[PDB]
RNA sequence: GGCCUGCU
RNA sequence: AGUAGAAACAAGGCC
């Protein structure tokens, strides 16, 4: 399901969401849907951020 | 009359004036040259005690082991590493029952701690062999290699800053199908297998122990990798809190705290029995003890101390005993050769023992390596069936504190019962009975029971006499602690890191041995008296009204000469002496102020000097311009390694920006998983925004500052 | 002869 | 020769 995740967001956000993982200290291998439930949180609260 | 200062102690009592007979005034033996004489003597020795044990072959390292663990039980007393893991197991549950609840306590401590330790806790070590370079670097410089060597390889779960992550990253290592290094010799890309890196990661480097007191012949010290460190320090942990519980293990406390523990065992026993009953101190010691202490016995302890714990912490403590089961020894420097009809000398590798004739060696080191030669694989020999030195003293007196603690009288079922302290190597065991053959038998039984266990007591070494007069460790008890001076005499001379961390640290020793080895007062100021004039001549610091020569009095002279108080210049600096017997708690700096030219004051304690270091035994310091730092040897330029010193130079660069940006780095270690850059400029732009909000940042220095972030960050991104 | 090192 | 004691120094590396 990583291409799920790797492609419907931006590149960006899908970096950074892989540093939050990374720091947490959680694997995106096992825990997939957490690596999307971040991704979808951070493109929620960028989109919230920008165009102000 | 021939003068014969051993013949006081027909009146003086040997325990009074025991600081006698302790030769601590002269220099120290020192090994004089290669310590792969002794280390092949050791992994012979440790073989040796165990040849009986039961041979194999490692299938992933493809080297010879032997497993003497429920080996066949000792038939002499000579010593036996054939250590039972159900007599173990049977130690450790007879512990757990005694004292409820401590191992489930334990288990939970270490839990937080190893949850919450990070990486940089390995630097604070002293020297390692880093499985890069194959040589000893400090702990640091070894811990960036791997570190590095890990990122450039593909692992790279170590960047979380955990150090549970760092140790997934090593197991994780193993398994790579190859290794690769760019060491230098420009710059060249070696490449090694899994089994070469495998037997790089287990290996141990081997040096000859400096500076021993009391005994005649040499050791041999061994120092772990990079690799083996952190499992260490979580099982080391584990250890030391379960001790720190256990009223009977002296180790993991300081020495007056052993001396309390010491007393209250002895009052306990020899007080609470009857007058009927005997009592016995044995000051014994245990001969091998390293050579004896079977890592597998440490896993079987490991494994009964984790019962009903999470799966993921039992393998992060067992992955310890585990990889030392299977360490591989580097024998060391290698012997030297000389030709005396042809004058002249060669050095000959460790490494090409295996291959080398046995013509050249003596009729000791030929047998040696004739022995050893079995066990070698590419210049490493296996050491599976003993320790090297250390590395699980705490361990290893819990298993002596579990031996202790088997003799309390509900596990002896007989009139005869035992306790005492154990500090790893060390023990002292009071016996108690109604007559004396129940002391033989309490003796009697303790031995057998020390032996099914895997430890030796030494008989060459033990003496059993009534209680009261006795030793530990060198803490002589004679009915209540003789303290002996002589042990704490090579404390007194200038430590030698600068002059007023000298004098401090000069003039807490004294106090302290004021304090605790009961230092008179007269002898207290004789000692002052000595250490200022050896700190005189030691830093040219003379008091400038004499009239020495040296390279530094002109301008101490000079600088007398200038001041108005003579009465207030540091002894540093060539000022009188102001200590007493009453003044040796309060640092130098502190006690002249009231006497201090304006002038002078100011000068000295300047921040803006060049010479203080920042900061870096508890000594008392006030900074000072007499805070400098000594150089360093300055030997790699030499070498082939150069550019390391580039490294160090580009890495305080950035670190010295980093603290400018972020002012709490210095104080507090920076935690975080973003890249340098990234934090910088994220702190730039907030600090810009806030001064905008409020403060003196205006417009223009706003967009300067985000458009210079901007290309900043531009910069990074290619 | 010159450079470099005095725990690498 | 000398220090020293289970192995070394009595100078070493490079151009």
């Amino acid at each position: 399901m990583e291409d799920f995740v790797r492609q419907c967001f931006n590149p960006m956000i899908v970096e950074l969401a892989e540093k939050a993982m990374k720091e947490y200290g959680e694997d995106l291998k096992i825990e997939t849907n957490k690596f999307a439930a971040i991704c979808t949180h951070l493109e929620v609260c960028f989109m919230y951020s920008d165009f102000h | 009359m021939d003068v014969n200062p051993t013949l006081l102690f027909l009146k003086v009592p040997a325990q009074n004036a025991i600081s006698t007979t302790f030769p601590y005034t002269g220099d120290p033996p020192y090994s004089h040259g290669t310590g792969t004489g002794y280390t092949m003597d050791t992994v012979n020795r440790t073989h040796q005690y165990s040849e009986k044990g039961r041979w194999t072959t490692n299938t992933e390292t493809g080297a010879p082991q032997l497993n003497p663990i429920d080996g066949p039980l000792p038939e002499d007393n000579e010593p036996s590493g054939y250590a039972q893991t159900d007599c173990v197991l049977e130690a450790m549950a007879f512990l757990e029952e005694s004292h409820p609840g401590i191992f489930e306590n334990s288990c939970l401590e270490t839990m937080e701690v190893v949850q919450q330790t990070r990486v940089d806790k390995l630097t604070q070590g002293r020297q390692t062999y880093d499985w890069t370079l194959n040589r000893n670097q400090p702990a640091a410089t070894a811990l960036a290699n791997t570190i590095e060597v890990f990122r450039s390889n593909g692992l790279t779960a170590n960047e979380s800053g955990r150090l549970i992550d760092f140790l997934k990253d090593v197991m994780e290592s193993m398994d790579k199908e190859e290794m690769e290094i760019t060491t230098h010799f420009g710059k060249k890309k070696q490449r090694l297998n899994k089994r070469s890196y495998l037997i790089r990661a287990l290996t141990l480097n081997t040096m000859t122990k400096d500076a021993e007191r009391g005994k005649l012949k040499r050791r041999a010290i061994a120092t772990p990798g990079m690799q083996i460190r952190g499992f260490v320090y979580f099982v080391e942990t584990l250890a030391r809190s379960i001790c720190e519980k256990l009223e009977q293990s002296g180790l993991p406390v300081g020495g007056n705290e052993k001396k309390a523990k010491l007393a209250n065992v002895v009052r306990k026993m020899m007080t609470n029995s009857q007058d009927t009953e005997l009592s016995f101190t044995i000051t014994g010691d245990n001969t091998k003890w390293n050579e004896n202490q079977n890592p597998r016995m440490f896993l079987a302890m490991i494994t009964y101390i984790t019962r009903n714990q999470p799966e993921w912490f039992r393998n992060v403590l067992s992955i310890a005993p585990i990889m030392f089961s299977n360490k591989m020894a580097r024998l060391g420097k290698g012997y030297m050769f000389e030709s005396k009809s042809m004058k002249l000398r060669t050095q000959i590798p460790a490494e090409m023992l295996a291959s080398i004739d046995l013509k050249y060696f003596n009729d000791s080191t030929r047998k040696k390596i004739e022995k050893i030669r079995p066990l070698l694989i590419d210049g490493t020999a296996s050491l599976s069936p003993g320790m090297m030195m250390g590395m699980f003293n705490m361990l290893s007196t819990v298993l002596g504190v579990s031996i202790l603690n088997l003799g309390q009288k509900r596990y002896t079922k007989t009139t005869y019962w035992w306790d005492g302290l154990q500090s790893s190597d060390d023990f002292a065991l009071i016996v108690n009975a109604p007559n004396h053959e129940g002391i033989q038998a309490g003796v009697d039984r303790f031995y057998r029971t020390c032996k099914l266990l895997g430890i030796n007591m030494s008989k060459k070494k033990s003496y059993i006499n009534r209680t009261g007069t006795f030793e530990f460790t060198s803490f002589f008890y004679r009915y209540g602690f003789v303290a002996n001076f002589s042990m704490e005499l090579p404390s007194f001379g200038v430590s030698g890191i600068n002059e007023s961390a000298d004098m401090s640290i000069g003039v807490t020793v004294i106090k302290n041995n004021m304090i605790n080895n009961d230092l008179g007062p007269a002898t207290a100021q004789m000692a002052l008296q000595l250490f200022i004039k050896d700190y005189r001549y030691t830093y040219r610091c003379h008091r400038g009204d004499t009239q020495i020569q040296t390279r530094r009095s002109f301008e101490i002279k000079k600088l007398w000469e200038q001041t108005r108080s003579k009465a207030g210049l540091l002894v540093s600096d060539g000022g009188p002496n102001l200590y007493n017997i009453r003044n040796l708690h309060i640092p130098e700096v502190c006690l002249k102020w009231e006497l201090m030219d304006e002038d002078y004051q100011g000068r000295l304690c300047n921040p803006l000097n060049p010479f203080v270091s920042h900061k870096e035994m508890e000594y008392d310091a006030v900074a000072t311009t007499h805070s400098w730092i000594p150089k360093r040897n300055r030997s790699i330029l030499n070498t082939s390694q150069r550019g390391i010193l580039e490294d160090e130079q580009m890495y305080q660069k950035c670190c010295n920006l980093f603290e400018k940006f972020f002012p709490s780095s210095s104080y507090r270690r920076p935690v975080g998983i973003s890249s340098m850059v990234e934090a910088m400029v994220s702190r730039a732009r907030i600090d810009a925004r806030i001064d905008f909000e409020s403060g003196r940042i205006k417009k223009e220095e706003f967009a300067e500052i985000m458009k210079i972030c901007s290309t900043i960050e531009e910069l990074r991104r290619q």
